[PDB]
């Protein structure tokens, strides 16, 4: 399947022109800027793993593709996103979140359907990919 | 004995009875309602606004001794301020200011019962308009405001950076609960976040609501699991007494549905009853303004749609509909705007070109997501980026379903052009004016979003706005 | 493979869609409604008619194929009649027939939902108002009706022949809950049959619901001891929420309360909740039409009374204000007695001069008791007899509570001019004409009538109605 | 106390000629004319006592005049009033109910307060005179 | 309905027999009941079967068996290609087997073939029992066990069957209905109540299925009568035919 | 195992020529014609993948066989069905369904049985195939 979480999934993979772009927009609205990937692509994961910390006052576009890059580099078979935060009293939370770097194939999820109470079903929805172990994924 | 004094046995006017007093300080706990009155002919304006003051807070018709045994001076209203309309003679604008002391603490109802119980219908007011209000700090405190809130939405349904897509199932009337979810599945595998039921499918001959709720979640599972998305459905639980609501809204709980609907219809007590059952059990509560327009169509008279948004904001909903300017209904793109800020900001700032009469704190109440809907399609995408923002659920219905390849292929269509439109937004590009060019260039690479510009092409709604601002 | 033929995608009107159709035969099973339509400059006022007939079933702005999987024939509304208003070259009157499968059975939420959803802001239609709807007789035997009804409340309370007299407490805000027992007691003694809050008196700062309860209750069982009458005091119980309306209905409940009251603004659901409770628990449910006027005063848009009449006598209510025609509130002659036969009669003949456009039989539902209520006053007696007839609920706040010599001094000014005024018509008296003479002379024997006569002599409310007929 | 039971109660007890009048109006409505009478005027006191059998088409006023005087020689001290029953569909019920006879004095009520829970009491009202037996009362 | 209808008028001396053979039940009346919990289209939509008749079969001997030998007749036949296997009528709860165990081992039964299969599986659990409150822990068991139908049999009478039409509609459950007692009063020409009349009044009432006779069988039933309750039963609306007794 | 779902699965698979007898009898009852498929045959599968859009005024049998033939080409290893629909006010569903097309093996189903209350059991039936990724299956 194609996993279509993040803002521009369904257009083609940003090129890291596109992406400087992207991260222009975000310097500009003052956002705190983090990487973080993972092999378990399941909707309700809420918590990736962070490349490092937050960077957080950002001026220069290349400091962040630098560590995109590094990323992509030492995590070619994750899912990595790029996350901006906004500090401002009414948000305080993100406000774009976008795939920058997918695996080569993407297996997709597993439909179970418990039988519960008269026509009533429980359901787990689990990535192909989280039934091998971590270190085995991609 | 028999009294002696301004409180003897009698009929004075409403101005003389202390209901107009151009000298009032506003102080910061009062609530401020703005009218837009049309006294009859002969009626001295002041005298009309004193009326309607007089009215929604203490008087009635005749002097009354018992009075006294109240603190009279404060619980009465005061009409503070009066203004005659920039190009009409024979409206005006009356600011009125109502002590704290009048209202129950987190009641719409008892709101409105003052505000606009009776004075709409009084004799020597040809027309009146509520127009806008300022709730206090202090009573906004005693409302719950939005159930999840815009943020917490977003981050329920890990989508952020553009606008929420939906799709109301057509035909409005008929479908079985089996054929809805099928247009459920294809609309959500396509692409869109959410469908919904249109407003008027509760529980009827054709299809009951068991059936649909069960089969919706089917079809919204099955989406979620061929896209890796948190998708939805608002399944609707309009019914027509309290008890069969929380039947239905208490069985999408059940089945893990992660947004319900309600229909303004239902009525005040049962939206906030609802408002708070949607916070207590971790569900998106959906507002469809059904009726609105019954009263805010018109300049003269009725409620203004941004009082109503105030109201909802307060009364817990978590989306309410606020107009598309380019749909098939009514939206000035200026008075839309007032309503877009009134739902999503923190503070608002009076404004006189939107409607907005009044400076606003919003007591760090959550905010609403507006939703845009009616009668539009993929081509008008870069106005609607422009005129309603980004925290906005853009729903198509007909321009969905009726792409004739397919609700797969209407609702991708739908999708690239909401993302190629931020993502040239984000770019800094000028993409109003570049719009047309975006999409085309968007459409050179997906073929449903081609077909989805050349069927709607020309489709536009140019009509005369009803409900305009008075100070353009 | 795509589509060829009249569901082919595209955008095509909607008359041709299938929802104009001039040969319609009326099912005896249709939902009828008629809309007074204005049209936009330029829009056909067949397309208009057409686009509300559309809108308020199964269409959308584009044709969706999904149609086909539906008997789409059937559940499409036709507007069968479009005639122009009589002295208004812009407005027409346009008759829709609805299938009965499109309704969910006892609801006036999805009633409502379809007729007066989203038509209402359509930009094609400049203003669209809700004239009058005939409701078949297999949907109403789906609905309660009222509670008790006008023959069974006369019964519990031993009082006919003769219409009831109330009161709403003044001032409207501000009194504490033993004060509002004490003008309680004066005025039921006094010889009124009911008292009442105020619409906008729930639990406030001031005075919170359940002393005013206790209080009242004490005032009420001390008052019928005094007369040997059954008396009772409409006690509100409007509130945030339906566990908090529940709260205080069982507390009415528990105290023996023959009466309670609601208020239009908590809304459809909560109404029809009401209802329900009020038959199961012996209780009187008067309804107050607060916010009503907000879209029923003007007479190009918004819905006319008599339609909000039927869907409440539909829904359960006991008693609804109906208006008085010489008070302070709007009320044509003519169009308030079209009213006062939807809420009373057992079968309504179409009468064009009423705007009563349908025959209609109401299905052995009960009456709902109309109250008429605001600015009256003792010598407008003969003509509230001849306009509201015999069964009414005649209320005098002002009038009772403004009298000089005291509150029971104005419930006996009231209640003695009532049964002069009774008296002399079934005497066959042309009271209209000798009205004057008649409350004269008993005002001769009731010092208490004489003062309320003086007093109130020349008060007048002489003012131009907004919603009037349009065929005198 | 003057018991306010009745359409006319707070107008001087109506004379023979006044109560024609109203027989009149009863007969052009085409109304069935009972007579009834007790000594419990308590307001939930439902069921009179009915002074025989309820006069249905009745065409002369002389007739029900004759059965109230009738009923006022065999029942002085006694509350009596004249009932009009419509039979028709919507109503079924009584449309006028006013008193031709009062006893000499009327004592009033009793109220008793028994305190329940909290602050609420339950109140019974009852008659001064039904304190005495039925042949001993007025 | 019935207490006006059949209550006193059949044994009044003057009439030597009396037969109530049909009724025209007027919109307005039909439109105050429920009507099938499920009906005929959403069932084949919940068991997705389409296009030929359903297949069942009453577990027999009648009487005697244990809750697990039920259990296996059940799984044999719902395997071999049966879509419903059901209780018969008398099988309640008694000595020989009580009914929480016929439940616990049905539903392991019903799930392993409709595994074997591929296809909805289901047996009618029957809930009739003396008390209202009996029969609901019996349907509510059914029901916590995932059944998709449950039955009852006439002789519980119209309140108990009116009651368990409206939970089978708010428990999304498959109501049967079971016509036991019906021939005590429909047999006879001359007597009685034509079974017509019974259909009228138990599609009204909600029932999802009703024993409406096979022409064939071992029970009586005229091909031309027949036909007429298959009508009543199925169709949209009826049209006067003196030949079916419509 | 051999799914029996459809309406003539305990029947040998249709030849075309009978298929073709089958389409004429939808023709005759005027009924909207779709194709199906989909490698996840649970039961309570009730969303298979429609290829295309129904027919729905279909006069030529030749059209439909077109079609299944260009869904078994295309779809191989799918289980493709045929549906019938009826848009007659009491029916507004399907009325026939039978599959055109199955895979060369069918593995079956797993029965899960999660221990509850009591003897009380939670069921999953899962087919094995749906363990294996969508791309991967038969
Ligand atoms: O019923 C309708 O017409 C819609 O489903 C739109 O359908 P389409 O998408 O097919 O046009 C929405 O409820 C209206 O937008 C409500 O109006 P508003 O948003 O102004 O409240
Ligand atoms: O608040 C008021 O104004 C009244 O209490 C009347 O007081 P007075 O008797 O002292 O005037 C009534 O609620 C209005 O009649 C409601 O209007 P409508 O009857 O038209 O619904
Ligand atoms: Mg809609
Ligand atoms: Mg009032
Ligand atoms: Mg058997």
């Amino acid at each position: 399947v194609r996993i279509t979480q993040g803002t521009f999934s369904f257009l083609p993979d940003l090129t890291d022109e596109q992406i400087k772009k992207q991260i222009d927009y975000m310097i500009s609205k003052k956002l705190a800027i983090g990487i973080e990937y993972t092999n378990d692509i399941h909707p309700r994961n809420a918590y990736w793993e962070i490349w490092g910390l937050p960077l957080f006052d950002v001026t220069d576009p290349a400091a962040v593709l630098f560590e995109i890059n590094a990323c992509r580099k030492a995590r070619s078979n994750f899912y990595i996103k790029v996350v901006g935060f906004s500090s401002v009293r009414g948000i305080e939370s993100t406000i774009i979140s976008f795939i920058v770097n997918r695996p080569k194939h993407e297996p997709g999820f597993n439909l179970m359907r418990q039988e519960d109470k008269s026509r009533s079903i429980k359901y787990t929805i689990h990535s192909y990919e989280s039934y091998k172990p971590e270190d085995e994924r991609y | 004995r028999i009294k002696n004094s301004r409180y003897e046995s009698g009929v004075i006017p409403y101005a003389k009875m202390g209901y107009w007093n151009p000298d009032y300080q506003v102080k910061d706990t009062d609530v401020l309602a703005l009218f837009r009155v049309t006294p009859q002919p002969g009626v001295d304006p002041i005298e009309a606004a004193a009326a309607v003051a007089g009215e929604s807070s203490t008087a009635t018709w005749t002097v009354v001794w018992t009075d006294l045994l109240t603190a009279a001076d404060l619980y009465r209203a005061k009409a503070y301020k009066v203004d005659q309309v920039p190009n009409n003679p024979e409206q005006y604008f009356a600011y009125i200011a109502y002590e704290l002391d009048l209202f129950e603490e987190g009641s719409i109802a008892n709101l409105t019962a003052s505000i606009i119980g009776n004075v709409f219908g009084f004799k020597a007011v040809k027309a009146l308009r509520l127009e806008d209000m300022r709730l206090p700090l202090a009573y906004l405190k005693t409302f719950q405001g939005p159930a999840t809130g815009v943020i917490l939405e977003r981050e329920r349904l890990d989508k952020f950076g553009r606008p929420l897509l939906g799709c109301t199932t057509k035909p409005k009337l008929g479908l079985s609960g089996k054929n809805y979810g099928r247009v459920v599945y294809e609309a959500l595998k396509g692409g869109l976040d959410f469908v919904k039921d249109d407003e008027n499918i509760n529980s009827q001959p054709f299809m009951r609501w068991r059936e649909r709720y069960l089969f919706t979640m089917e079809a919204v599972n099955k989406a979620s699991a061929a896209t890796g998305e948190v998708k939805g459905h608002y399944l609707n639980v309009t019914a027509a007494t309290m008890e069969e609501m929380y039947a239905r809204a208490n069985f999408a709980k059940e089945l893990g549905s992660v947004i319900i609907m309600i229909d303004l219809v239902i009525g005040y007590t049962a939206i906030q009853t609802m408002a708070k059952w949607a916070r207590d059990n971790d569900m998106i509560l959906h507002l469809h303004r059904a009726g609105n327009s019954t009263y805010s169509r018109q300049k003269n008279h009725g409620m203004n749609f941004r009082v109503i948004c105030k109201w909802m904001r307060m009364a817990g909903v978590d989306h309410i509909h606020a107009g598309t300017v380019v749909g098939k209904l009514e939206g000035d793109p200026i008075i839309t705007r007032g309503f877009y800020k009134t739902l999503l900001l923190p503070k608002l700032e009076r404004n006189l070109q939107e409607g907005l009469f009044f400076d606003m704190e919003w007591a760090s109440l959550r905010k609403v997501m507006p939703v845009a809907s009616g009668g539009i399609h993929a081509g008008q995408m870069h106005q609607l980026i422009h005129y309603l923002g980004e925290d906005v659920v853009l729903q198509f219905g007909g321009g969905t379903i009726g792409h004739p390849d397919g609700i797969q292929a209407g609702a991708t269509a739908n999708r690239v052009a909401l993302e190629a439109m931020i993502l040239a937004r984000n770019e800094n590009r000028d993409y109003l004016t570049e719009g047309p060019e975006i999409l085309r260039e968007a459409a050179k690479t997906c073929g449903a979003l081609r077909t989805a510009l050349d069927l709607w092409k020309d489709i536009t709604f140019n009509y005369t706005s009803t409900d305009t601002s008075d100070f353009v």
